[PDB]
Parts: C-alpha cells; sequence; structure tokens
C-alpha cells in the first residue's frame, strides 16, 4: 500500500490528546485528512500542499495537523469529545486529481472507560424443522453486552474464514435504547446445506474481534480488564 | 468569478 | 459554494434491473466530478472521473455517468444490479482547487429475485444450553418488512440478505430474542405484517 | 484583436525563492504572497470583480521544487549562466515643479531572478514610499522588474537607481535629474 | 551578493493565446531549466514534445497517460476560455483616457525653429494614433516619437514632438485617437 494509517482502530476517553499518523511512499505533495460519518459523507478536516503547509477544511475545530516531512501527515484530536467518533481517512493526490485514500482509522471516543465491556458470543444451531422444510441449515451468532460499538464479526468453517452464506447486521442494536451508554448486541447468520451441517466433523466458529482497552489504560474494576480481544463460540455438525 | 490555475506535473523519475 | 447533492440516503433496486444514482452539482467553474464506492468493511475506490474530456464517462464494471451542464447533473448508471453492487456511493466535485468535496452518500440495497418464497419462523437452540434460543424469520420475499418490537425486552434485527454461493441461493432473514420467560417464536414477530402462509413448526 | 494570458511560476535553489503570477498582454493581473497565502491584485479594482484560491499556488510551487531537484540531478548539477540586467530610469508621467510624480527603475533582460535595488537621492539611500513588482516573464525566459519611488520634483534633488546582480562585474548606477 | 554558490532555476509557463476573442485559442505549456525550454505541450499538436534531450523522458512519461493528455486538450475550454471570461470586464475591456498636454520646448519669438511637444500618458489600452495639425492641415515630415512606453502600471505614456517654425496667427492642434474616446481628443497652442 502507498498510503498507510496508524492506528487502524483506537478507543480513547474524552479530554485526551490523540494522534493519527498517515505515511505515503509515492512522494506526493498534496495530503488530506477527511472524516466520514453516517449521512454526512466525507468532510475535509485539514489539507497540506507542501512541508509545513497547513490549510483548514470544512470542520477543522477540535483538530490540529503537522506536516514536518513530505512522507507523513499527522492529525491530532486536541481534546477528544464523543462526537469525534468516526472513520478517519488520509488521502494523497497526484498533480491531476488522482486521489489515493488510506484504508481508514476507526476512532471511538468514550466519556467513561469504566463502561467498556467485551461481547459474550453464543452460536444457535439450525432447527430440525428448517432442515426438513428447506434442506438448508441456518446458524445464528449473537454477540451481546459489549461497549463501545467497535467489533468485527466473522465466521470460520473448518478453520477457514467464509463470506459465502453470511449476513451480519450492518449496525448493532442498543440493549437499553433509553441509556446514552447502553451496551450493544449484534447478530449474524451463516446458512449452509443440510448435508454440510449433518457432517459431525464440520466445525463452525463465529469470531468477534472486540476493540477495547490497551496495556497503558488503568483498570480499577474486579471484572477482567476489557482489552482488545477475540471472543468466539463454536458448534459442530450433527447427523441427528 | 474565479481564475483557475493549470497544475504543474511531476517530471519522470 | 462548491456543493454536490445526492437524493436519498438509502435506495433500492431489483436484482438484474438498471442502477441509477443521482447527483446534482453547484460550481462557478467547469468542475472535476467523481463517483466513489465504499464496499462493506473497506475503503474508498474511484469508479469514474469527469475532466471535461468527454460528457460520457466510462468506469470499471459497466458504470457510466453522463455530464449534463444544462441540468448540472452527473448521474451514475450501471445496466444490471448484482448483489455485489450493495455499497455506499459518493459523488464529489472540485472547482479546480485541488480538493474534493463529497456528497452525503447513497447506500444501494439490492432486492434479491426470490422465485420460491417459503416464509417460516424457526426456533434455534444455543450450542451450549437447551435453556437458550432465538427466533429466525426467513425465506420471505421483498414485500415483507420486519418492524421493531413494541416490547423493550424483545430484540428484533432488521432484515438481512445472505447469498449462499454453494447453491446459488439468496434469502432474507431477521432474528428476534428475549430473556423474557413468556417469549415464544409464535409471538416474536406479532408487531410485523408477515405472510398469511408463514410456516410455524410444532 | 489578439490577447495572451500567461501563468508564470519559478523556483530558484539554493535561494528557495518561488513566485506565482498571471500576466495579460505584458501587465501582471495578480501574484500569490506564498508567506500569507493571499492573492495580490496589481490594481485593487481587480479583487472587486474576480477571486483566486491562493492555496492552489502552493501545490504548484511544491511540484516546481520537486521538478527543479529532478532536472538539477539529470543535468549532473549544471548551474544557470548569469545574464546581467539593463537598467532604464524614467518618470511615471512628464515632470512639473512641486507636483508629486513617481520615479520608475525598470530592470530587464536578466537571470537568475535575484537583484538588490537601492534608491539614492543626492548620495543618501532613501526608502520612504518605495515599492516593487514581482519578477515578470519575457518571451526569451529572462526577467523584467519595476521599482517605484514617489517624490516631489525640484532642481535641488538628483537621483540614482543602483542595481546589483551576479552577472555584473560592478553595480549599475543609473542617474536622474530635472 | 558576495555569495558565490551555483544557482538552479525552474520556470513554468502556461500560455493561452486568443484570436478574435475566444473564436480561436491555443495553449502552450513550457518547462524551462536554467533558461532553456526542455518540453512543451502545444494544443495545436495535442501531445508533449521534447525541445531538448533532457526533456525526452518527460514527453515519453506524460504522453504515456491517455487520460492526462485528454484533460490537457480540454483545458483550452476549462482553463483558457474560462479565465478569459473571468477577467474580460477589467482586462480586455479596460479603457483609461489619456492626459494630453502640448507646450513649446522653448519660449521664443514668432518666425523661429521650435519643437512643439505632445505628451499623452495614463492611457490603456496601448493602441493609439497621435496626429499633428497646422491651421487644420496634418503633416508627416518633422514628426518624431518616443514610441509606446509600458509603465508596469496598466498605463502607457508617449511623447510625439513636432519640428516647426511658428508664425503669426498659427494654431497647432495635437489629435489623439484612442479606444476610450467616442471621437479624437484635440489640444491647441496659439
Amino acid at each position: 500500500a502507498d498510503v498507510t494509517q496508524t492506528p487502524r482502530n483506537r478507543i480513547t476517553k474524552t479530554g485526551k490528546r490523540i494522534m493519527l499518523e498517515c505515511s505515503q511512499t509515492k512522494g506526493h505533495d498534496r495530503m488530506y485528512w477527511y472524516r466520514q460519518d453516517p449521512g454526512l459523507g466525507l468532510r475535509l478536516i485539514y489539507y497540506s500542499f507542501d512541508v509545513k503547509d497547513i490549510n483548514k477544511g470544512e470542520i477543522s475545530d477540535g483538530y490540529s495537523v503537522s506536516r514536518q516531512a513530505q512522507a507523513k501527515f499527522s492529525l491530532s484530536l486536541e481534546s477528544a469529545i464523543p462526537n469525534q467518533t468516526a472513520l478517519y481517512f488520509c488521502a494523497t493526490s497526484d498533480e491531476s486529481y488522482g486521489y489515493t485514500f488510506g484504508s481508514g482509522t476507526r476512532l471511538t471516543v468514550v466519556e467513561d472507560l469504566n463502561k467498556v465491556s467485551p461481547p459474550e458470543v453464543a452460536v444457535f444451531e439450525p432447527s430440525e424443522a428448517e432442515i426438513s422444510h428447506t434442506q438448508k441449515a441456518t446458524l445464528v451468532c449473537l454477540a451481546t453486552g459489549f461497549y463501545p460499538d467497535h467489533v468485527e464479526l466473522s465466521w470460520w468453517v473448518n478453520g477457514k474464514e467464509v463470506h459465502s452464506g453470511v449476513c451480519t447486521d450492518p449496525q448493532p442494536l442498543k440493549e437499553q435504547p433509553a441509556l446514552n451508554d447502553s451496551r450493544y448486541s449484534l447478530s449474524s447468520r451463516l446458512r449452509v446445506s443440510a448435508t454440510f451441517w449433518q457432517n459431525p466433523r464440520n466445525h463452525f466458529r463465529c469470531q468477534v474481534q472486540f476493540y477495547g482497552l490497551s496495556e497503558n489504560d488503568e483498570w480499577t474494576q474486579d471484572r477482567a480488564k476489557p482489552v482488545t480481544q477475540i471472543v468466539s463460540a463454536e458448534a459442530w455438525g450433527r447427523a441427528d | 468569478p474565479k481564475y483557475v490555475k493549470q497544475n504543474t506535473l511531476k517530471l519522470a523519475t | 459554494a462548491q456543493s454536490v447533492t445526492q437524493l436519498g440516503s438509502h435506495v433500492s433496486v431489483s436484482e438484474g434491473a438498471l442502477v441509477l444514482l443521482r447527483c446534482n452539482y453547484s460550481s462557478s467553474v467547469p468542475p472535476y466530478l467523481f463517483w466513489y464506492v465504499q464496499y462493506p468493511n473497506q475503503g474508498l475506490q474511484l469508479l469514474l472521473k469527469y475532466t471535461s474530456a468527454a460528457t460520457l464517462v466510462k468506469g470499471i464494471n459497466g458504470f457510466e455517468a453522463e455530464f449534463k451542464k444544462s441540468e448540472t447533473s452527473f448521474h451514475l448508471t450501471k445496466p444490471s444490479a448484482h448483489m455485489s453492487d450493495a455499497a455506499e456511493y459518493f459523488c464529489a466535485v472540485s472547482e479546480q482547487d485541488d480538493k474534493i468535496i463529497f456528497g452525503k452518500g447513497t447506500r444501494l440495497h439490492i432486492l434479491p429475485n426470490i422465485q420460491n418464497p417459503d416464509p417460516a419462523v424457526y426456533q434455534l437452540r444455543d450450542s451450549k444450553s437447551s435453556d437458550k434460543s432465538v427466533c429466525l424469520f426467513t425465506d420471505f420475499d421483498s414485500q415483507t418488512n420486519v418492524s421493531q418490537s413494541k416490547d423493550s425486552d424483545v430484540y428484533i434485527t432488521d432484515k438481512c440478505v445472505l447469498d449462499m454461493r454453494s447453491m446459488d441461493f439468496k434469502s432474507n432473514s431477521a432474528v428476534a430474542w428475549s430473556n423474557k420467560s413468556d417469549f415464544a417464536c409464535a409471538n416474536a414477530f406479532n408487531n410485523s405484517i408477515i405472510p398469511e402462509d408463514t410456516f410455524f413448526p410444532s | 484583436e489578439e490577447h495572451v494570458i500567461i501563468q508564470a511560476e519559478f523556483y530558484l535553489n539554493p535561494d528557495q525563492s518561488g513566485e506565482f503570477m498571471f500576466d495579460f498582454d505584458g501587465d501582471e493581473i495578480f501574484h500569490v504572497d506564498m508567506a500569507k497565502k493571499e492573492t495580490v491584485w496589481r490594481l485593487e479594482e481587480f479583487g472587486r470583480f474576480a477571486s483566486f484560491e491562493a492555496q492552489g499556488a502552493l501545490a504548484n510551487i511544491a511540484v516546481d521544487k520537486a521538478n527543479l531537484e529532478i532536472m538539477t540531478k539529470r543535468s549532473n548539477y549544471t548551474p544557470i549562466t548569469n545574464v546581467p540586467p539593463e537598467v532604464t530610469v524614467l518618470t511615471n508621467s512628464p515632470v512639473e515643479l512641486r507636483e508629486p510624480n513617481v520615479l520608475i527603475c525598470f530592470i530587464d533582460k536578466f537571470t537568475p531572478p535575484v537583484v538588490n535595488v537601492t534608491w539614492l537621492r543626492n548620495g543618501k539611500p532613501v526608502t520612504t514610499g518605495v515599492s516593487e513588482t514581482v519578477f515578470l516573464p519575457r518571451e526569451d525566459h529572462l526577467f523584467r522588474k519595476f521599482h517605484y519611488l514617489p517624490f516631489l520634483p525640484s532642481t535641488e534633488d538628483v537621483y540614482d537607481c543602483r542595481v546589483e546582480h551576479w552577472g555584473l562585474d560592478e553595480p549599475l548606477l543609473k542617474h536622474w535629474e530635472f | 551578493m558576495g555569495d558565490t554558490r551555483p544557482r538552479f532555476l525552474w520556470q513554468l509557463k502556461f500560455e493561452c493565446h486568443f484570436f478574435n476573442g475566444t473564436e480561436r485559442v491555443r495553449l502552450l505549456e513550457r518547462c524551462i531549466y536554467n533558461q532553456e525550454e526542455s518540453v512543451r505541450f502545444d494544443s495545436d499538436v495535442g501531445e508533449y514534445r521534447a525541445v531538448t534531450e533532457l526533456g525526452r523522458p518527460d514527453a515519453e512519461y506524460w504522453n504515456s497517460q491517455k487520460d492526462l493528455l485528454e484533460q490537457r486538450r480540454a483545458a483550452v475550454d476549462t482553463y483558457c476560455r474560462h479565465n478569459y471570461g473571468v477577467g474580460e470586464s477589467f482586462t480586455v475591456q479596460r479603457r483609461v483616457e489619456p492626459k494630453v498636454t502640448v507646450y513649446p520646448s522653448k519660449t521664443q519669438p514668432l518666425q523661429h525653429h521650435n519643437l512643439l511637444v505632445c505628451s499623452v500618458s495614463g492611457f490603456y489600452p496601448g493602441s493609439i494614433e497621435v496626429r499633428w495639425f497646422r491651421n487644420g492641415q496634418e503633416e508627416k515630415a518633422g514628426v518624431v516619437s518616443t514610441g509606446l512606453i509600458q509603465n508596469g502600471d496598466w498605463t502607457f505614456q508617449t511623447l510625439v514632438m513636432l519640428e516647426t517654425v511658428p508664425r503669426s496667427g498659427e494654431v497647432y492642434t495635437c489629435q489623439v485617437e484612442h479606444p476610450s474616446v467616442t471621437s479624437p481628443l484635440t489640444v491647441e497652442w496659439r
């Protein structure tokens, strides 16, 4: 990749200064930072056309940048607030409106790190009635009780990641929609042929990658520190 | 009404 | 004031039908115009770019867009919607100022051609426990929508489309669950208009 | 009729000096002040009818800078040959006693675009009211410049524009009296 | 500057050439290293061409990029015609009336060889005719002029002097035709 951003995923508490790093290898003079939010598209934060050149975009307030070198363009949240939760994209441009976007930084700003909680994951087996009515078999994964909303769910069949026959909810729902810091739930389906499900050597795992606390973050609670971790649940096929 | 520049291109390297 | 206006945050198209995504622009200057796609859980990919070279711009996968100065439009088209076209699409303008201003984006939802609907509500048991389960509503066509629960202790997902490549087969589903003792799969979707022929196994 | 509009840029090493200007039929429309990211209209009127996004100039100069380094390396670090300026000294209008005019020092046919210009009134260097244009383009890729001194005409005062340039073996000193 | 270091200069020109307004437009892009042009794009050719061996890699790399060449050609409309229309009111259509004064170069009696001066200054555009009249009749013989002087200013100045023997009752008129005037300006000396 020409353009690389670090980190790829960050949780931070409000009131903290945090820095996102963009680096490029095509030696382009134009660099940009955008943020993406649901329903608002990408909005330009800052842009730079040379070393030590800084220009305000649409939404520069609460942000600063540095361009000490041609290869690198740094974005800082001055004092992180929850509405700075977004997908951040660094871009370079050539001399003829050819943009290269980085793969993005998912940043979540929480008011209270005490509320961070990894998912519980359960796998629900296909009903006999479905198998017998359709000759297909639907597994359901439920990931529950997590905070913040910062997970990636994948299915693994016989130790290989599968995309075929999978649907995951595009956004988690709130377990307590009245609360500002409600925990989240997410579901996913994996559908397979009944014959594949009925082979008891077949192994099905739903994996949830959770982004949470780092080594640095302090933790005063009795429950386990809610670090970045994978939680999974699994089921084997059955002949019945 | 806005003047537009034409972009300078990078030489071959 | 360089701007671009897309109509509709969420739009639908039937599988196999013409794709049309609208974009109107505002510029004092002959503009650069762009369409980008963001495929699920990935970054931004340029589809095509207007440079004043030609009014009909062609891109990857049958995408095209026509610049019409007289209605300041740059509508994206594709001849046939595939399930893999499900994505967010962004139009973008530059008043020749070496920065791209983006529209708010339109997500394209593809309605699968369900030739043999078989709507059913199944109970699925937890792998780890005979005491835990969820309810799966599945195999309904495009005319059924799932409503959210009226009951704050009953959780119901939006409908999702999956594509089983092993059998070239697409299906709709929604999941409902509850910790409530009086929760049964027969009642889970009572707030939804379901097909009269929905299968409820014993 | 017949008109020519020129977008003229340069970058000079090791001075690290760059300019960006538009020319219409041999007069400057504007240039960009790189330090302040401001468009500078040659007459203030022009800024009332048109705009330019000054920041655009800085992207072009960044690429000029990258290209000058590539061409320098390609030429095996062959430097420019100094071409000395010609200096004309003249008046903005005809000259009447005690009616304020402006003294033009016109500097022409020179490269690279680095000159030191001094205004001497009766031997004293004078700075009051002084201004200058940027380095203007010529068809042969040499430069022109204008330096300006507003003044009260009288038989008392004698004038010199002193120009220094690397192509000259001593400073050129051009005289004006009434 | 006592500084002896070698200098390295990069110049770039984008030239838009307008015939009969925007009826015919030509675009010339020019890359210039140490005062020597290396590569150019000419809209009349429609691709890059090395002007010297140093430019050959750049002509070849740029001409390699079809979409790049297509936009450079469209710029006759999206750059040249556009910027022409931006500036037209205050550029092409700029009219500033000349100040015209006429005085003798020497105060001297009638019947003697004199130089009568017609200074015309502050004017724009550059196009102008100054013609010398004796009692109603023009003359071309003894007319000397400093030609057109560019003030750097968006103004021009000119002198036209007339070698002449002034006689009792003779009226001398300087006649100036400039695009700013509904009909020529005239200033007399009696």
